[PDB]
């Protein structure tokens, strides 16, 4: 639940996000940033280095699969577990990611965001998107519950 | 902590310049208005945008990481002044560390995107991780 | 969510559960353990030294409140989230407490539990009260999400 | 962490003895059973009670914490081939180490009720959270 003023400000600064780069980006740094989360992605080759894994195409293809979603949800606003609940039970029932590792992803998200829009990802816009993220990663964490 | 991860933090401290104290300020801007719970730590202050007690406190936050950098190795004993500010009278729930070192992060991120890399950026939130576990260290 | 045999666990074992003491020892190891929770109890007065937390009045006759709200919510596993609905708005939206502080409670309530019964609280009778503690912790993080 | 924690968990585990192993194994059991997420780490490995190797992998955890609490001053380099093995190769999540340190606190609590006191609690968890922190202290 958002402001119509923070509706707008998600919704316009989304559309800029292309085609995407940001998905892998997002993907690429969790994987850097917090390692553990490679375990899941074993099958990806090479991560070693930052540069691995930021150059790795699995990683860059995965990243294009995790941002749709996030999309998708950005559509279907009041309704997120409902829209979240075909990936829910994949994470959690056998692919067993720690539901931190959603926040972390989120919050990773948010860095690409500012890293990307620089000045335009001013703080009221960095606000909206944070109760979207934390909306996002419980939607995604609601079958563990 | 890593050597490389020292190196990187050094690196991208040292382009902030005299520009922190509005980083720092700008941080605690973003944690007011996305996580308004950590406001309850504040009563004292204004925390509306472009304040003088945000500017101030931001210059504050942002020179104990300057203090920080610099003791790379000696952070527990060169931030212990603090670490009984935070941990003994504030008593500061160690999550709101987690909320400002992510608002930092962000803040970096987009005013020195050539610098925030994903192997800088690493570094640096397990810069933030270990200088927030020193403010938080000893509690009884 | 549990097995009938571990219900039948749980239950046998709560019976045997001292409610005048155990709920203040469960809240005083919480405010000795990890000290920033003494923040939401500096009414209570004396919190300096770990001896101070334990024989505090206040610590042992609020700890006792706290025991009485996991009593409630083993009698209604099934409805955790209405069980804990004014104590989920009141510890959300009155008291600020960070929802990570509801999981420590319900693990120092856990380690009470093997102090006080022993080699009585086997591994599964333990792994039956971490289901009920995270129960508890999650219906009292509803308010958030 | 204070010298006082060290005259706490110094003593703690002075009870523990020759049942560190019995206790370790305990713990990794109540880990195994409270949380079988942790499992993942081990499918090369009969999870079943009483396995032997089980009870030897809980002798090597248990020791490596002897080991931990003798060079507790200097513990990233002490431990640096464990944060090598559980960081680098088995990418293990930080959260299992809390829940480890929980199900080890349990075992101590179940087993030494004297000894285990809010003022030890503290110290061991403080302890057992440095522990965990140096296995957690090269992530790239
Ligand atoms: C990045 C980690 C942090 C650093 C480096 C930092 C640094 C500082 C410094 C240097 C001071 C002023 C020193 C003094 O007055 O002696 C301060 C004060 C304070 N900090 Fe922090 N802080 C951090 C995180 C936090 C967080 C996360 C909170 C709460 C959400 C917080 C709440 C406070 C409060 C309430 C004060 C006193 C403000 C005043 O009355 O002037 N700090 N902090
Ligand atoms: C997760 C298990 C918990 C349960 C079952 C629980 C239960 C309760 C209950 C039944 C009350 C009595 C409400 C009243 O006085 O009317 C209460 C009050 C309170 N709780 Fe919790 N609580 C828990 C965790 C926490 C934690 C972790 C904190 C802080 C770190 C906390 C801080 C408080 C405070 C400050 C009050 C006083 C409310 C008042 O008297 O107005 N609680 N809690
Ligand atoms: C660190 C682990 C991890 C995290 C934090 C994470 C976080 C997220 C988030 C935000 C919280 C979203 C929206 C998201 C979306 C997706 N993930 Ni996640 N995923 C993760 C690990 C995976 C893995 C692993 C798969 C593939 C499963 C497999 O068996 O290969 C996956 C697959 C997907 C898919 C593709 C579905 C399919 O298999 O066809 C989408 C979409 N995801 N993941
Ligand atoms: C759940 C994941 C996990 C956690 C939280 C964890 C936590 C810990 C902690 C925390 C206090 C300690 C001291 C510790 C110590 C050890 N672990 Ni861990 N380990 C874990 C998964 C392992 C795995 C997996 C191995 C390899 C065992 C084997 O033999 O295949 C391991 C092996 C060890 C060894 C043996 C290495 C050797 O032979 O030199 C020690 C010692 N450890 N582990």
């Amino acid at each position: 639940h958002l402001t119509p003023e923070e509706k707008s400000a998600v919704t316009a600064l989304w559309g800029k996000v292309n085609v995407d780069e940001v998905g892998g980006e997002a993907l690429g740094r969790l994987l850097v940033v917090y390692p553990w989360t490679q375990r899941f992605f074993e099958s990806f080759g090479d991560l070693s280095t930052p540069d691995a894994v930021m150059g790795n195409p699995k990683v860059k293809a995965h990243g294009k699969k995790v941002l749709g979603a996030f999309s998708d949800g950005l559509a279907h606003l009041d309704n997120l577990k409902g829209t979240f609940a075909t990936l829910s039970e994949l994470h959690c029932d056998k692919l067993h990611v720690d539901p931190e590792n959603f926040r972390l992803l989120g919050n990773v998200l948010v860095c690409v965001l500012a890293h990307h829009f620089g000045k335009e990802f001013t703080p009221p816009v960095q606000a909206a998107y944070q109760k979207v993220v934390a909306g996002v990663a419980n939607a995604l964490a609601h079958k563990y519950h | 902590l890593s050597p490389a991860d020292k190196t990187n933090v050094k690196a991208a401290w040292g382009k902030v310049g005299a520009h922190a104290g509005e980083y720092g300020a700008e941080a605690l801007e973003r944690m007011f208005l996305s996580f308004p719970t950590t406001k309850t730590y504040f009563p004292h202050f204004d925390l509306s945008h472009g304040s003088a007690q945000v500017k101030g406190h931001g210059k504050k936050v942002a020179d104990a990481l300057t203090n920080a950098v610099a003791h790379v190795d000696d952070m527990p004993n060169a931030l212990s002044a603090l670490s009984d500010l935070h941990a003994h009278k504030l008593r500061v729930d160690p999550v709101n560390f987690k909320l400002l070192s992510h608002c930092l992060l962000v803040t970096l991120a987009a005013h020195l995107p050539a610098e925030f890399t994903p192997a800088v950026h690493a570094s640096l939130d397990k810069f933030l991780a270990s200088v927030s576990t020193v403010l938080t260290s000893k509690y009884r």
